[PDB]
């Protein structure tokens, strides 16, 4: 659980080596995709953790392009208690 | 029918050959079995089949 | 043991492809002497094993992988079942002949260790299963890669002696 | 040998060139390839056929698609046998096939995790567990087989966690 | 200077007739060949023995 | 002339082939091609093709 912090880094670590695949191999784009959502959800539901692990995967995919990843976003934050975000 | 009978005749010499059998023609054709478009045949019929 | 396979060898030879009849009687029997006969013997048995295959030729496919399972627990890197099974391989190659490629495999690994670590006086183990390798034909042509360095290997040796080095360059001109 | 595989990687490469030539030829190689792996019983002709094995679906993947499934059965019967250079090129391979095809070995994935996991541990089959946890890797990334493992292996976390504070390598 | 044009069939043969002589005797075998129990029977792509 | 064998040579008498193996060859070259290529080391390659 002290460990836990670090591993987000190495999440973020080997999610920026699948954005060097996903913008140079057209044909891995929707594997690469559903690897990303199912990976997400084994993460734990803190939404700084989130915040960080979306905005890297935001170098190649916007948010409209992959909606149900922003939406699990948005609903934490609003179980979370801070609406203001989950507005945004 | 000659032209059809030569060229199946080849295939023949191929198969016949890998049981101790070497087929044989009035005018001498030299040996095809080692040609390399057998190989472009196997994968052909690997790659329909 | 002995004199009992030295008439049925007889037997067989004076038959003719009549024999062929008495196979399937003789040959369960046969085979499962070998497995359990006392050590002075299998070299004799295997012997016989090889005239009973030349007479029977081609009717001996049914009993074929039995056999290769009983060369392949009895060769040794001892020199004298060595020359006999390579002799009895001989008579398995002609009696057989294209449906010899089927057991080849099961065999090769035995044969690549034959030129590896052969201490025979003068690679005698080695010339006579060059002299098996010539007669095997088409049935090499999926198993030349494998064969075929150990062969160069044999001729390109300064360290081997003579006779083993032209009879591995005498082979490869067969073999062409 | 090292002039082979030099070869075999430039063969390969003209693959998409001239393919009428190369496919049927590289095939032909393939076959050989795994003759030598599953016939010879030898340690160093074994070892050095896995390597080539290597470059081949690495340099020629057009090719080696249509014979994944044979390909991996062969490697993976190698990894089941009761030499440690035939088991570090064997895992070197099914790491570079991995990155090749990717969901068409989905099916294999479980298959070579109980293998690769019983090596990860244990320095009785002592292969490399440099290439081991690296072949790991691929399967992992482009088979996309994520946070399973740690349900279905529930020791990998154990496992993974140790080599962090146990061996003396940065690789 | 037009070359000595050697491409044409100089010559179109036909085969008109086919003799088929079938030496089968359908059961009984030669003297020559012993046949094995199991044995290579398909002839035209039709077991004669059925 | 076409035939099937040389003077000192039998034809093969392998159960999974036909007795008619050379005229079968001449005649109906496709079918014997992919029955041949089922018999061979080759098929590993293709698992699910009997």
């Amino acid at each position: 659980s002290r460990a836990y912090g670090a591993m987000v880094s190495c999440h973020m670590l080997s999610e920026l080596e699948e954005v060097i695949q996903y913008k140079l191999v057209p044909e891995r784009r929707e594997i690469i995709r559903q690897i990303w959502w199912e990976r997400l959800q084994g993460c734990q539901r803190i939404v700084e953790d989130w915040q960080k692990i979306l905005m890297v995967r935001s170098l190649v995919v916007s948010p409209h392009e992959d909606m149900r990843t922003w939406l699990k976003y948005a609903s934490l934050c609003g179980k979370s208690g801070r609406l203001a975000l989950a507005h945004k | 029918l000659v032209a059809s009978l030569f060229r199946n005749f080849l295939l023949a010499e191929r198969i016949m050959r890998s049981y101790n059998c070497t087929p044989v023609s009035s005018p001498r054709l030299p040996p095809t079995y080692m040609h390399a478009m057998w190989q472009a045949w196997d994968l052909a019929v690997d790659i329909c089949l | 043991h002995t004199m009992v396979v030295q008439a049925i060898t007889f037997i067989f030879k004076s038959l003719g492809l009549k024999c062929v009849q008495f196979l399937p009687q003789v040959m369960p029997t046969f085979l499962n002497v070998i497995r359990v006969c006392d050590g002075a013997i299998r070299e004799f048995l295997f012997q016989q094993l090889g005239m009973l295959v030349s007479f029977v030729k081609s009717h001996i496919r049914p009993y074929m992988d039995e056999i290769v399972t009983l060369m392949r627990e009895f060769w040794v890197m001892n020199t004298s079942i060595q020359s006999t099974i390579i002799l009895l391989i001989e008579q398995i190659v002609v009696a057989l002949g294209g449906e010899f490629k089927l057991y080849l495999p099961q065999l090769i690994p035995h044969m690549l260790r034959v030129f590896m670590h052969d201490n025979s006086p003068g690679r005698i183990v080695s010339i006579k299963l060059l002299a098996a390798i010539q007669l095997f034909g088409a049935n090499l042509d999926d198993y030349l890669h494998l064969l075929l360095p150990p062969i160069v290997k044999l001729f390109d040796a300064p360290e081997a002696p003579l006779p083993s080095r032209k009879a591995a360059l005498e082979t490869v001109d067969r073999l062409t | 040998f090292e002039i082979r595989e030099l070869a075999i990687c430039t063969v390969g490469r003209l693959s998409s060139m001239n393919p009428a030539f190369v496919m049927p030829f590289l095939r032909k190689m393939l076959i050989q390839i795994l003759t030598e792996l599953e016939h010879s019983g030898i340690g160093r002709i074994k070892e050095q056929s896995a390597r080539m094995l290597g470059h081949l679906v690495s340099n020629a993947p057009r090719l080696i698609r249509p014979y994944m499934e044979p390909i991996l059965k062969a490697l993976i019967l190698k990894l089941k046998d009761p030499n440690p250079g035939v088991i570090n090129n064997v895992l070197a391979t099914i790491g570079e096939l991995a990155q090749v095809s990717g969901l068409e070995m989905r099916k294999w994935v479980d298959e070579l995790f109980i293998i690769i996991m019983d090596m990860l541990q244990d320095s009785s089959l002592l292969a490399k567990r440099q290439v081991a946890l690296w072949t790991l890797g691929q399967l992992v990334a482009s088979t996309g087989y994520v946070v399973e493992p740690y349900r279905k292996y529930p020791t990998l976390l154990e496992v993974l966690l140790n080599f962090l504070k146990t061996e003396q390598n940065q690789g | 200077k037009s070359l000595a044009q050697s491409w044409r069939m100089k010559d179109r043969m036909k085969t008109v007739s086919v003799a088929l002589v079938l030496c089968l005797n359908v059961g009984v075998d030669p003297p020559d060949v012993v046949k094995t129990t199991p044995c290579a029977r398909l002839e035209c792509w039709i077991d004669p023995l059925s | 002339q076409l035939a099937a064998c040389e003077a000192t040579e039998l034809l093969p008498m392998i159960p999974d082939l036909p007795a008619d193996l050379f005229t079968s060859c001449l005649t109906t070259p496709i079918k014997i091609a992919l029955r041949w290529f089922c018999m061979q080391k080759c098929v590993s390659l293709v698992p699910g093709v009997t």
